C-alpha cells in the first residue's frame, strides 16, 4: 500500500493541494495500529523487528506530516482569504501582508514540487516538516495581527460584534461590493434585509446609490435622498445606521399629521394603514390611541360620563372595520401590517372596558401610568435630557414633535430600529404586568430575569417589548462551549450600540464562567448608576457607554442539568414569574385575524369548550386539544367565513366544530361530544354539510371498478378524508387493525382519476425497511446512495411514473407504525414549512399538489407534538363494518375485477355462485353473526391471539370457496330442498374451522374447546351427532350423514431419525 | 421471537405485510427499483409465551389461524400406541399388551 | 443530606484527641474517657450539622446507646420500631370528642403492643376525668396521669412513646426532657455550644484541632459572611495585616493565583482562606489532588487553609471528608429577622430620610421579615417554597425611594406603590397566583393612608394583646430600640395565622425528625425477633386476598349494557370515566400484588421496582408506582386501603341503579373533583336555556345533615366530605368564625352546590369569602375550585389566615 501510495494535487487557483488525503490517512492509521503492535508483541516478529520498528517509524512520520498540510492549508486559506482581494486591508498592515505573500508562494511551489514526489511522508522527511510547522507559525502571527485589527473594527461598529467572525471577515474583504455587505445587515438588524439600489454608470460596477431598504419579508421603506456608500465599511455602514432611524423618524411627522386629518376626513382608517408600513402604522395607532384616551380623562374631569363609554365605542367600531379588511381579499405582507394592528386594538378595548368597569375617573391613577403609552410632543419643559441621554438630532432639535414611551416613571424615547413586520405576540394581562417589571429594572439601572417553563416562550415577549419601544433586540442562545473571552466582547459590543440583549436558556451556563459574566455585567450596572458617558471594562477599559442598552437572561426552573446562580448575580437580575399564555387570548387574536365581529364572546366559549373536552372524553392519543390543533381548525372555519360573511357567527362556528372533530372522534366519544357541543349553543341547530359532486362520483366509482357496497357511513368518510387532503397537505388515517382504512384512500385516488386527471402514488412501508436505510446514508466510500423515500421524492417531481406533468393529485402513501426516532427525519416535511432535510444536504421542496399520508393501528409509539403537525383521521371499525366484503364476495364484483385489471395472471378461479346459493349464503352469515351474542362474547369463546371481526370473515369465505368448486357439479344434480340444507351445511362447516382454528389457550384447550362446541352446536336446522366434537365430523355431499374424519392406520418405515416418522 | 425494539413492532415481520397486500419489496441495493412479487404463499407457525407474545393484528387478519391442541390421552395414544405396535410386533409375538 | 460525608482519618485524630484531653490518672479513666469521647465527637459533627439536624443526631447517638444498652433503660425492641414509625390502624368509629380521630388511629397501633394492650381499655374508663384533663393541660410531659399509668411515667422511654400518639406538638419538647435524664451529663449536651454563641467556638476550633493538613470548611447560609469573623480571631493568634495572610476569593482566572497562594502558603506557614469554593467544581478535583500530595509530604507547621461555600451537589466528597465542617446559621424569629432587615439598610442613608419615607420602610421590613415566617409553615403557611433574598428587598426601597423625592409635598400614592409590591417587587417569586393573593393581603394590610399614624402591623388584633404599632417620629436609633422591645415575643398569631397552625407546625416538624431517624436508624436492631420486610408484605398480600379484589373490579362491559344510552346523562359519563380509572388502578395494584406474593412464595426472577415495593410496605409509604395511580393524596398504607375500598363503595352503589343519581354525593372520593363539578354544569345547562362557559359553580353551606332524604332537587347538587382548614364553620350562625383553639380542622357540614350565570361585570362582596379547595393537605397545584361561603368578618383576614378546603384531612367518621 505505502511503497506505492500517492497524493494527487488538487489545484485552487492557484495552489496544487492535498484533497482526498483522508482516506489515505485512515488507511495509514490502521496499518500504522496493527503493524506497530504485532513487531513488538510477536515472538516470531520480535526477530525481524529491525524490518517492523523501521517500517512502523516511517508509518509514524507520515502522520506528522499528514496533519501539518491541513492545519495549515485550512488556515492558511481563511488569512490568504483574508488578503485576497482586500487592497484596503493589504494597505493597512504591511508587515505581515508581506510576510504572508512571501509564504503563500513558497507554499504554491512545495505543492507542485510533491506532486512530481512520491509518498508525501516520504517527502516530508524531518527538516521539511520543521519548515512547515516554521511556516504554519508565521500564518498564524498574521491571524493574530488580523484579529487586533477586527477589534478596533468591532470597536467602531456595535453590529460587528453579534455578526459572525467569518460573516465579518468576508464583508471587510468585500468592502467595495455594497450588495454583499447590505446581505449581511440581516443578520446585526431585527430587519433590514437588503437594500434597494440605482442601477450602476458601468455594468461591470456594483451599485452604492441606496435609494430604499428592503425588510425581511420584503417591506420596501423609500430614503428621503440617495444614499451613497463610503470607503471604509464600518464607517458607511454607521451612516446607513443612523439613515435606517432617520429615515423612520421623517415619516413619522408625516404620518402623525394625516392621523389627525383621517379622524375627521372622509378617508377611512383602514386605506390610512395600508399607504404606511407595518412599524410606523402600528405606532401612529398607539400614538392616536393615547391622545384620544387622554382627550377621554380631560372630558370625564369635566363630568361627561359618556366619555369613557364613547371611546370604549370609537375603539371597538375600528377593531371592528379593520376586522372586515382582514377578511376581504389582502395581499400576504398588507395581512400582518393589519393584523399586528388589530392585536394592539383588542388589547386597547380590554383597557378601556377595564377603565370602565373599575370606574377610574382620573389621569395619573396607576391603572393609567401602568399601561404602556406612546406620547407624540414637544414637551416644552423637556425632562428627557436627564432621565435618559440624548443621542440623535431631532431629540437634541426641541423643535420638532419627538416620540416618547412612558410606563410607570420610566419614560425613555423611541428609538426608530426597523422591526419590518414581524409578529406581534397577543397581549394579554400576565405580559402586562411583565412589561412593569421589565421598566422598573430599567428605570433602576438592573437586569431583568423572566423565569417560567418549557413553551412560555418569554424570549419572544422581552423581544416584542423592545420592538414596540422600537430599539433593536439580539438573541444569545448558549449551549455550553460560551468562554470569558467570547462573553466578554458580547457585553463590549452590545454596551457601545444601544441595543437590548435576551440570553436563551442563560440557566444551562458553568457556574466559573457565570462568576466573570457577574463580575462583568456588576461594572456595566455600577457604571449606569454613574450614569457616565464613558466607563472602563475589566479588559479593553475605554469603550463608548449607551444608557438605553439592557439585560435580560431566561432562566427555566424545571430544566434539566441547572446550576444554581451565585447569591450576587441573583441581586442584580430582578426575576419576574412566567406562566403558560391563556388560551382565550391567544384563540381570540386568531378568530379576528379570520374577521369574526363576536370573537371576544365565541373565544371564551371555544376555549371553554376544549378545556371541557379534554376531562369528559377517554384519554386518546390521537386526539390534539392543543393551541396547534386549535389555528388548523379555525383556518378551515375562516376560509367558510370568507366564503358566506352574511350569515351569523355562532352558527357558522358550531358547523366547523362538529365537522372537523366528528372524524377524530371515536364512537363512544360521538354521542357525548355531540350532547356537549349543544351545551354551548342550546338555541343554534347545525345542519351537516356535504358535498354532493365529491359524494355522486365516489359512490359511483366504487360500484363501477372496486365492486364494494357505496355504505352511507363508508362514502361519509372518503369525502371527509377528501375535504382533510385539500386543507392539510400531510394527513394521519388512524384506525383499528381489521378495517378498511387502505381501501378508503384507495377509492379517493380512483375518484380523483374520474374526477380530474391519473393519479400516481408509491406505496412503502416505513417501519419494515431500516430507518437508516429508508431515509439514505452515506457508505463505507464517500457516496451517498439515495434513501426509498428520498428518491421517490426526486422521482415524482421528475423523469419517472409519477412525474407532475399530467397528474392534479398525487400522495407517497405510508403504512407503518410511527415512531420519534423514524418520524424526527421527516419532522421538517410534518411542519407547516415544505422544507426537506437529508444527510447529503441536497435540498428538495414538496409541492403544494404533493400530498404525505400515514396508516397507523396504534399512536402509542407517536409523540403528542408529532399528532398536532398534521390533520388525523380516524375510521371506526363498525361505521365500515364486515358486511361490505361479504356483500362484495357472494357479488363476486370485487374479485371479478381484480383479475381484470391486475399483473397477478396465476390467480385462482373463484366458483359461479347461483342465485339460490347466493340468498342461502347471505341469510346465513347474516343470522349467524347478527342473533349470536354468543359467538361474538368473549367468555365463551377463548381465542389464543385476538382476531378481528373482518379477519375470521375472510377465512369462512376462502373455505367456502374451495367447498363449493369440489361440490358444484354435485350441487346441480341434487333437488334445490337438499342443496339448501348442503349450502347451509357447507357454511356451519367452513364457519365452525373459521372460528376454531383460533380457539384455544388456558389451562386446558380441552375445556375452552367444549364451551365452542356448546354454543356452535345449535348451528340452526343442521345439527351434528352427540359424543363427538363439531371439527371431528365433517359434511359429506352423497351421504349428508356428517361423517366422522377417518384416519389411515400408520404403517412402519425404516426412517432412521424419529421425527421423519409422521403418525 | 425475531427480536423486538424499544417500540413493541418487529422490522422483519412488518416486511411480509407490505408483500401480502401490495406485493411490491424495495431492494436495498437499487432501491429505485419496485422489484414487485408474485404467486407467493407464506405458512406461518406461532408458539405462544415465546419472544413476542402477540405479532401484528393487521398480519395476523391476513393469515388464516389454526391451533394444534395440547397432548391428550386419546391423541397420544393412538399416535406412540401405532409406532410401538409397529415395532414390538417384531421384536416378539408378546409383549404387544 | 450531601456533604456531611466525614473521612475515617478525621474522625481517628478527633478520637485520639478526647483520650489526651482525659486528665483522670487510672481513679476512674475508663468511664470518664468515654463520657469525654461522646462529648468531643458530638460536639464536632454537630458544628457540621444545621440547626433543624442537630436534634435528629442527638436523638440517634441515645437510641443507638439504648439499642446496643451503653446506658440501661426501660424500653421493649418492638417498642422503640413503633415509637420510629406510628401505622394509623382503622376499624373503631367510636372516639372521644376532644381527642383528635388520627390521634386515636395512632392509639389502634399502640393496643398491638402486649404493655399497652390494656390502654386502650382504661382511655374508655374516665376519659373526660383525666385523660381530656391531661390533654388539656400544657407542659403534658411533666404533668402525671392519675389512672394509675404512674409507673409508664417513671419510665422515661415508655412515657415518651405515648406522649408522641397523644399529642405530636408535645414530642420535640419532650424528646429534649427524655435526652437528659438518660444520658450521662445530658444536661451539658442540651445546652451544647449555645453559651459560647459562634465567635468563641471558632477561635477554640482553630486551636484544638487542626492545627495541619486538615484545612476547615464553613458553610454559610444567605446573609452571613465567614471571612469578617474569622479575620478578627485571626488577628489575636499571629500579626495578620493581610500581606502575611491572604484572602483570596476565587474568580475564573484566579485559580492559577490561588494554586500559587496554598503552594508558597505550605513552605512559608502562613494561613490562607478561599471563599466561593462551590463557584470552580473543576478546580475542587484539581485542589483535592493538591491536599493528598501535601498530605503525604507533611510544608510547615501552623499552616491552615479556611474554605467557604454554599451548599450545593457534585462538590468532591474527599475535601468534604479530610476537612472539618463547621456551620453558621443566624438567629431565627420575626424579631430577630425585623432587626437584620434594619442592620442591611444602611444607617446613613435612613436618617437623611424624612420621617414619611423611613416609617413606610419599616412597615416593608415587616412586610419581607414575615414572609420567611410563613415559609416555615408548609400547606396552612404559602402551599409553595419561593426563594426570597436582601436584594429584592433592597430593590423594593430603591423604587419607593423615588416615588417620595417626586411627589415631595403633594400626599405619596399608596394605590399606586401597592400594585408594584404585589405584581412586581414580590410578584417575581410566585407564580402559583394563589399565594399571590395571599401575599397582597399582607401588602394591603401594612401599606395604607394611616400607616404614617400609629398602627398595629399585625391583623385586626380585636382581643389578641399585642399592641404592636409602628414606631413615631424619633430619630434612627431609637426605631431600632422601640422594635426589639415591641416584638418581644414572636407567635403565629402575629402573621395573621390561627394559635392551632403553629402546633400544626410542631406536628409536621415532629413527623419530619421521625422519617429521617427512620433512615438513619441502622443494621435495623442487628437481629437478636420483630417480623421481616417480607413478611410483612406478606401479611398485608394476605389481608388484601382475603377481601375479593377480583370482584371489587368492575367490567366495563356489563356496566354499558345496562345504561340504554339514549336516555344517559353528564353524571352518567362522568362515573363512567372514573370506574375506567379505578378499574386500571385495582387491575395494577391486584398485578403487583399476585406477582410479588408468587416472587415470595415461589421460586423467580426478583425485578428492582419490586424490592423497592417490599422495602416501601415495611415504611408502610405509599408505592411511588401505585401513588402515581388514580388521586394524588398522600395517607399511610393502612389508610389508604381503608380510603380505597370507600371509593370501591361509592362505585358500588352506582352499579345498582345507575340512572337514579344518589341524593347525597361525596366529591373528597373521586378521582377528578372537577370532571363530577363540569357534569353538575351539564345537567342544570339542559334543564335551563342559556351556554355552559357562562354557568359558574356556586357552593352553600346547608344546617340540614345526610339524614335528609331529599335529593337531586332542581339547579343543585348535594356535597359532603369537604374538611376546612384554619377556621371552623358553625351550624347554628350559619357562617364562617375564628377555629376552636384545641381543634386544628373543622369537618363541613352537607354542602349544596347550585349552577348560576356569572355577573356580567367583576363583582366583589365583603360577606362573600373566595377559599380555594384543594384534594391534598399538601395543596401544591391541587386547586380544583374556588368554592364561596357567607362571614360577618372581612376577607382580608381569612386571606391571611390562609383559610382553604382539603378533602382528605384523615378526619373521616368510620
Ligand atoms: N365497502 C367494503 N365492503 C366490503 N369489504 C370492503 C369494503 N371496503 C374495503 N373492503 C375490504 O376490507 C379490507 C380492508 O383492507 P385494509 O387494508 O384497508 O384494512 P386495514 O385494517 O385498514 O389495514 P392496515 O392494518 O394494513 O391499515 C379489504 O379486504 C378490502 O378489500
Ligand atoms: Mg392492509
Amino acid at each position: 500500500w505505502w511503497s506505492k501510495q500517492v497524493f494527487e494535487f488538487t489545484e485552487y487557483k492557484e495552489t496544487k493541494t492535498f484533497a482526498s488525503l483522508d482516506n489515505m490517512m485512515e488507511v495509514l492509521d490502521q496499518h500504522s495500529l496493527d503493524l506497530m503492535g504485532m513487531k513488538s508483541q510477536g515472538k516470531y516478529v520480535e526477530f525481524f523487528y529491525d524490518r517492523v520498528e523501521d517500517w512502523r517509524e516511517k508509518l509514524g512520520r507520515v502522520d506528522v506530516v499528514v496533519n501539518e498540510w491541513l492545519k495549515v492549508q485550512k488556515n492558511w486559506k481563511i488569512l490568504y482569504n483574508i488578503f485576497l482581494l482586500s487592497e484596503d486591508i493589504r494597505m493597512q498592515l504591511p508587515e505581515d501582508t508581506k510576510v504572508f505573500e512571501g509564504v503563500d508562494k513558497e507554499f504554491k511551489d512545495m505543492m507542485s514540487e510533491v506532486s512530481a514526489n512520491p509518498s508525501v511522508v516520504e517527502a516530508c522527511t524531518i527538516e521539511r516538516r520543521d519548515v512547515l510547522v516554521g511556516w504554519s507559525q508565521a500564518i498564524k502571527k498574521c491571524e493574530k495581527a488580523l484579529n487586533d485589527y477586527l477589534e478596533q473594527k468591532k470597536k467602531s461598529f456595535p453590529r460587528f460584534y453579534f455578526l459572525s467572525n467569518q460573516s465579518l471577515l468576508t464583508i471587510l474583504s468585500n468592502g467595495q461590493n455594497a450588495p454583499k455587505v447590505c446581505e449581511y445587515l440581516g443578520d446585526c438588524f431585527d430587519g433590514l434585509k437588503t437594500l434597494t439600489f440605482e442601477p450602476p454608470a458601468n455594468p461591470a460596477e456594483t451599485s452604492k446609490v441606496g435609494i430604499g431598504m428592503i425588510s425581511k419579508d420584503d417591506e420596501k421603506v423609500p430614503f428621503s435622498s440617495k444614499f451613497i456608500c463610503e470607503g471604509a465599511v464600518e464607517h458607511w455602514l454607521l451612516n446607513l445606521e443612523f439613515r435606517m432611524r432617520e429615515t423612520l423618524q421623517e415619516i413619522l411627522e408625516g404620518a402623525k399629521n394625516t392621523a389627525d386629518l383621517w379622524d375627521s376626513g372622509d378617508k377611512p382608517r383602514e386605506e390610512w394603514v395600508e399607504g404606511y408600513n407595518a412599524q410606523i402604522a402600528l405606532l401612529t395607532t398607539t400614538i392616536v390611541w393615547t391622545e384620544d384616551v387622554g382627550r377621554a380623562f380631560e372630558d370625564l374631569a369635566g363630568g361627561s360620563e359618556t366619555a369613557m363609554k364613547e371611546c370604549q365605542k370609537l375603539i371597538e367600531v375600528r377593531l371592528e372595520n379593520l376586522i372586515k379588511k382582514v377578511r376581504g381579499d389582502l395581499h400576504i405582507l398588507e395581512r400582518w401590517k393589519i393584523i399586528n394592528i388589530i392585536t394592539i386594538d383588542v388589547h386597547s378595548r380590554d383597557v378601556v372596558e377595564k377603565f370602565v368597569i373599575q370606574k377610574v375617573s382620573e389621569a395619573e391613577s396607576f391603572a393609567w401610568l401602568s399601561q404602556l403609552k406612546f406620547y407624540w410632543e414637544n414637551k416644552p419643559d423637556s425632562d428627557m435630557h436627564l432621565r435618559q441621554t440624548l443621542r440623535f438630532p431631532w431629540e437634541k432639535d426641541k423643535n420638532k414633535n419627538k416620540c416618547i414611551i412612558r410606563i410607570v416613571d420610566w419614560f425613555r424615547f423611541y428609538s426608530y430600529e426597523y422591526i419590518g413586520n414581524a409578529i406581534r405576540l397577543v397581549i394579554t394581562p400576565l405580559t402586562d404586568r411583565c412589561y412593569i417589571t421589565l421598566t422598573q429594572a430599567l428605570n433602576l439601572t438592573m437586569g431583568g430575569a423572566p423565569a417560567g417553563p418549557a413553551g412560555t416562550g418569554k424570549t419572544e415577549t422581552t423581544k416584542d417589548l423592545g420592538r414596540a419601544i422600537g430599539i433593536p433586540v439580539m438573541v444569545f442562545n448558549c449551549s455550553d462551549q460560551m468562554n470569558k473571552d467570547s462573553m466578554a466582547q458580547i457585553f463590549m459590543g452590545l454596551s457601545q450600540s444601544g441595543a437590548w440583549g435576551c440570553f436563551d436558556e442563560f440557566n444551562r451556563i458553568s457556574i466559573e464562567v457565570l462568576s466573570v459574566v457577574s463580575t462583568q455585567v456588576k461594572c456595566v450596572l455600577d457604571a449606569l448608576k454613574e450614569k457616565k458617558t464613558k466607563f472602563s471594562f475589566v479588559e479593553e477599559g475605554e469603550i463608548q457607554l449607551q444608557d438605553t442598552v439592557g439585560f435580560f437572561i431566561t432562566m427555566n426552573p424545571g430544566y434539566a442539568g441547572r446550576t444554581e446562580l451565585p447569591e450576587n448575580l441573583k441581586a442584580l437580575f430582578r426575576s419576574c414569574a412566567m406562566v403558560v399564555p391563556d388560551l382565550a387570548l391567544i384563540c381570540e387574536n386568531m378568530l379576528m385575524s379570520e374577521g369574526f365581529t363576536m370573537a371576544r364572546v365565541l373565544s371564551r366559549k371555544f376555549v371553554s369548550l376544549y378545556m371541557l373536552s379534554r376531562e369528559l372524553l377517554s384519554k386518546q392519543k390521537h386526539y390534539d386539544w392543543g393551541l396547534r390543533a386549535v389555528k388548523s381548525v379555525l383556518r378551515q372555519a375562516g376560509k367558510l367565513k370568507r366564503g358566506d360573511p352574511d350569515m351569523p357567527e355562532d352558527p357558522l362556528l358550531m358547523r366547523a366544530l362538529r365537522d372537523f372533530n366528528m372524524p377524530k372522534i371515536v364512537t363512544d366519544d360521538k354521542v357525548i361530544f355531540r350532547r356537549l357541543i349543544g351545551d354551548l349553543f342550546p338555541k343554534l341547530d347545525p345542519p351537516t354539510k356535504q358535498n354532493p359532486e365529491l359524494k355522486k362520483i365516489v359512490q359511483d366509482t366504487t360500484k363501477k371498478d372496486m365492486g364494494l357496497v357505496a355504505e352511507e357511513l363508508f362514502v361519509t368518510k372518503v369525502v371527509q378524508l377528501a375535504e382533510i387532503l385539500e386543507v392539510r397537505h400531510c394527513c394521519f388515517v388512524i384506525g383499528p387493525p381489521g378495517s378498511g382504512k387502505t381501501c378508503v384512500w384507495k377509492t379517493l385516488i380512483k375518484s380523483y382519476i374520474n374526477s380530474g386527471e391519473d393519479a400516481e402514488y408509491d406505496t412503502l412501508n416505513p417501519k419494515a425497511v431500516t430507518s437508516d436505510e429508508l431515509f439514505g446514508a452515506y457508505t463505507k466510500t464517500k457516496e451517498w446512495k439515495n434513501g426509498v423515500i428520498a428518491v421517490i421524492m426526486k422521482n415524482q417531481v421528475k423523469n419517472e411514473e409519477k412525474y407532475k406533468a399530467t397528474h392534479m393529485h398525487k400522495w407517497s402513501v405510508l403504512d407503518g407504525d410511527i415512531d420519534p426516532e423514524w418520524i424526527e427525519s421527516l419532522n421538517t416535511v410534518m411542519d407547516d414549512n415544505k422544507v426537506l432535510t437529508l444527510v447529503s444536504n441536497d435540498r428538495i421542496f414538496l409541492t403544494p399538489q404533493m400530498r404525505l399520508i400515514f396508516e397507523i393501528s396504534n399512536l402509542r409509539n407517536a409523540t403528542p407534538a408529532t399528532v398536532s403537525r398534521a390533520g388525523v383521521l380516524f375510521i371506526n371499525e363498525t361505521d365500515i363494518g364486515w358486511m361490505p366484503y361479504m356483500n362484495s364476495w357472494l357479488e363476486r364484483s370485487q374479485i371479478n375485477i381484480l383479475k381484470q385489471q391486475k399483473e397477478m395472471a396465476n390467480m385462482p378461479e373463484y366458483p359461479v355462485i347461483d342465485d339460490v346459493a347466493k340468498s342461502v349464503f347471505y341469510r346465513c352469515f347474516q343470522s349467524y353473526f347478527e342473533q349470536n351474542i354468543d359467538v361474538h362474547d368473549k367468555n365463551r369463546v377463548r381465542h389464543i391471539c385476538p382476531m378481528v371481526d373482518i379477519a375470521m370473515i375472510q377465512t369462512i369465505c376462502t373455505i367456502l370457496d374451495a367447498l363449493l368448486i369440489q361440490h358444484l357439479p354435485k350441487l346441480k344434480q341434487m333437488k334445490e330442498e337438499d342443496e339448501k340444507q348442503a349450502l347451509e351445511a357447507f357454511f356451519i362447516f367452513a364457519g365452525l374451522w373459521a372460528i376454531g382454528g383460533p380457539v384455544g389457550g388456558g389451562q386446558d384447550d380441552s375445556k375452552d374447546m367444549k364451551e365452542f362446541n356448546t354454543v356452535w352446536k345449535g348451528a340452526a336446522k343442521v345439527k351434528f351427532p352427540e359424543q363427538g366434537l363439531c371439527y371431528d365430523y365433517y359434511y359429506d355431499i352423497n351421504e349428508n350423514k356428517w361423517n366422522t374424519w377417518k384416519v389411515e392406520d400408520y404403517l412402519p418405515n425404516d426412517q432412521p431419525l424419529f421425527s421423519k416418522i409422521y403418525v | 421471537m425475531p427480536y423486538v425494539d424499544k417500540y413493541g413492532t418487529q422490522s422483519p415481520i412488518q416486511l411480509l405485510r407490505l408483500i401480502l397486500d401490495y406485493g411490491s419489496i424495495f431492494n436495498r441495493e437499487q432501491l429505485e427499483e419496485r422489484k414487485f412479487l408474485q404467486d407467493l404463499l407464506f405458512f406461518g407457525c406461532l408458539n405462544q409465551k415465546s419472544g413476542s407474545f402477540t405479532v401484528d393484528l393487521r398480519l395476523q387478519r391476513n393469515f388464516s389461524v389454526f391451533s394444534m391442541y395440547t397432548p391428550s390421552s386419546d391423541v397420544i395414544k393412538t399416535i406412540f400406541g401405532s409406532i410401538l405396535n409397529a415395532h414390538l410386533s417384531t421384536i416378539d409375538d408378546k409383549a404387544q399388551k | 443530606d450531601h456533604m456531611y460525608q466525614y473521612s475515617l482519618e478525621s474522625f481517628i485524630t478527633f478520637f485520639f484527641k478526647a483520650i489526651n484531653r482525659t486528665t483522670v490518672r487510672d481513679e476512674n479513666r475508663i468511664p470518664t474517657l468515654i463520657l469525654n469521647i461522646r462529648q468531643t465527637i458530638y460536639q464536632w459533627i454537630s458544628r457540621g450539622l444545621f440547626e433543624k439536624h442537630k436534634l435528629i443526631f442527638l436523638t440517634l447517638i441515645v437510641f443507638r446507646l439504648m439499642q446496643k444498652k451503653i446506658i440501661d433503660v426501660a424500653y421493649e425492641v418492638a417498642e422503640m420500631d413503633f415509637l420510629i414509625k406510628c401505622p394509623a390502624r382503622p376499624g373503631v368509629e367510636n372516639t372521644l370528642d376532644w381527642l383528635p380521630n388520627i390521634s386515636w388511629d395512632q392509639i389502634q397501633g399502640l393496643i398491638n403492643l402486649e404493655e399497652f394492650r390494656n390502654f386502650a381499655h382504661q382511655l374508655e374508663k374516665e376519659a373526660p376525668n383525666r385523660f381530656k384533663d391531661w390533654y388539656n393541660e400544657l407542659q403534658p410531659e411533666d404533668q402525671k396521669l392519675p389512672l394509675d399509668w404512674k409507673r409508664l411515667d417513671s419510665m422515661p422511654f415508655k412515657k415518651l412513646l405515648v406522649l408522641r400518639c397523644l399529642r405530636p406538638d408535645r414530642m420535640t419538647i419532650s424528646l429534649n426532657n427524655f435526652i437528659r435524664a438518660v444520658l450521662p451529663q445530658g444536661d451539658a449536651f442540651v445546652e451544647m455550644d449555645q453559651k459560647l454563641a459562634f465567635s468563641e467556638i471558632l477561635e477554640s476550633v482553630i486551636n484544638e484541632d487542626a492545627e495541619s493538613t486538615i484545612p476547615i470548611f464553613f458553610i454559610l447560609s444567605p446573609g452571613s459572611d465567614p471571612v469578617k469573623e474569622v479575620e478578627k480571631i485571626a488577628k489575636k493568634k499571629r500579626i495578620e495585616p493581610g500581606k502575611n495572610f491572604f484572602n483570596i476569593a476565587l474568580g475564573q482566572g484566579q485559580d492559577e493565583i490561588a494554586r500559587r497562594r496554598i503552594e508558597e502558603g505550605n513552605k512559608e506557614g502562613h494561613w490562607v482562606m478561599l471563599q466561593n469554593i462551590h463557584l470552580m467544581p473543576t478546580w475542587l478535583i484539581e485542589l483535592e489532588k493538591i491536599l493528598d500530595s501535601y498530605s503525604g509530604e507533611a510544608g510547615n507547621s501552623e499552616f491552615r487553609l479556611f474554605l467557604s461555600a454554599e451548599p450545593s451537589t457534585g462538590i468532591p466528597i474527599g475535601i468534604l471528608d479530610r476537612s472539618i465542617k463547621l456551620t453558621n446559621e443566624p438567629p431565627a424569629g420575626l424579631k430577630a429577622n425585623m432587626k437584620r432587615a434594619w442592620t442591611y439598610f444602611s444607617k446613613e442613608e435612613i436618617e437623611d430620610k424624612d420621617p414619611k419615607i423611613k416609617s413606610i420602610l419599616f412597615a416593608l421590613c415587616f412586610f419581607h421579615s414575615t414572609l420567611i415566617e410563613r415559609r416555615r409553615f408548609g400547606p396552612k403557611g404559602w402551599n409553595m417554597s419561593y426563594p426570597f433574598n436582601m436584594g429584592d428587598l433592597r430593590d423594593s426601597y430603591l423604587v419607593m425611594n423615588r416615588y417620595m423625592e417626586q411627589n415631595q409635598g403633594g400626599k405619596v400614592p399608596f394605590n399606586d406603590l401597592i400594585y408594584i409590591f404585589g405584581e412586581i417587587m414580590y410578584g417575581g417569586h410566585i407564580v402559583d397566583d394563589w399565594d399571590r393573593r395571599l401575599c397582597n393581603s399582607y401588602l394591603f394590610n401594612t401599606m395604607h393612608e394611616q400607616l404614617f399614624d400609629e398602627l398595629e402591623l399585625f391583623p385586626y388584633i380585636e382581643g389578641k394583646g399585642l399592641s404592636f404599632k409602628v414606631p413615631g417620629q424619633n430619630p434612627y436609633e431609637k426605631y431600632i430600640e422601640h422594635i426589639e422591645t415591641s416584638l418581644k415575643q414572636e407567635t403565629p398569631l402575629a402573621y395573621g395565622l390561627h394559635p392551632n397552625a403553629e402546633i400544626g407546625f410542631r406536628t409536621d416538624q415532629c413527623k419530619t425528625l421521625f422519617n429521617t431517624l427512620l433512615e438513619l436508624m441502622p443494621k435495623e436492631q442487628s437481629r437478636d425477633i420483630k417480623s421481616s420486610n417480607e413478611m410483612a408484605s406478606d401479611l398485608i398480600k394476605q389481608l388484601l386476598e382475603d377481601s375479593e379484589l377480583k370482584n371489587k373490579i368492575f367490567n366495563m362491559e356489563e356496566i354499558k349494557n345496562k345504561i340504554d344510552a339514549e336516555n344517559k346523562g353528564p353524571y352518567q359519563n362522568v362515573f363512567l370515566q372514573e370506574i375506567e380509572y379505578m378499574n386500571a388502578l385495582l387491575s395494577e395494584i391486584v398485578k403487583d400484588l399476585e406477582e410479588i406474593g408468587q416472587g415470595l412464595s415461589g421460586l423467580l426472577t426478583v425485578s428492582e421496582n419490586m424490592e423497592m415495593i417490599i422495602e416501601s410496605i415495611a415504611l408502610s409509604r405509599v408505592p411511588a408506582s401505585w401513588q402515581k395511580l388514580a388521586y394524588p393524596s398522600k395517607r399511610g398504607l393502612q389508610s389508604w386501603l381503608a380510603n380505597l375500598f370507600q371509593r370501591i363503595e361509592q362505585l358500588n352503589i352506582f352499579r345498582d341503579d345507575p340512572y337514579s343519581i344518589p341524593r347525597v354525593v361525596m366529591i373528597s372520593r373521586f378521582f377528578n373533583p372537577q370532571s363530577f363539578l363540569t357534569a353538575i354544569m351539564q345537567v342544570i345547562s339542559r334543564a335551563k336555556a342559556y351556554e355552559l362557559n357562562k354557568l359558574y359553580i356556586q357552593t352553600e353551606i346547608t344546617k340540614r345533615s345526610i339524614e335528609e332524604i331529599e335529593g337531586a332537587a332542581k339547579e343543585g347538587a348535594y356535597v359532603y366530605g369537604f374538611i376546612l382548614e384554619g377556621a371552623r364553620w358553625d351550624y347554628q350562625l350559619g357562617q364562617l368564625e375564628e377555629s376552636k383553639p384545641k381543634e386544628m380542622f373543622s369537618v363541613l357540614p352537607v354542602t349544596y352546590c347550585k349552577a348560576i350565570p356569572l355577573p356580567p361585570e367583576g363583582k366583589e362582596d365583603k360577606s362573600l369569602y373566595q377559599c380555594p379547595v384543594y384534594k391534598t393537605e399538601d395543596r401544591g397545584n391541587t386547586y380544583v375550585f374556588t368554592a364561596q361561603l357567607k362571614t360577618r368578618f372581612p376577607p382580608r383576614k381569612w386571606i391571611l389566615a390562609g383559610v382553604a378546603i382539603i378533602m382528605d384531612v384523615e378526619g373521616v367518621s368510620d
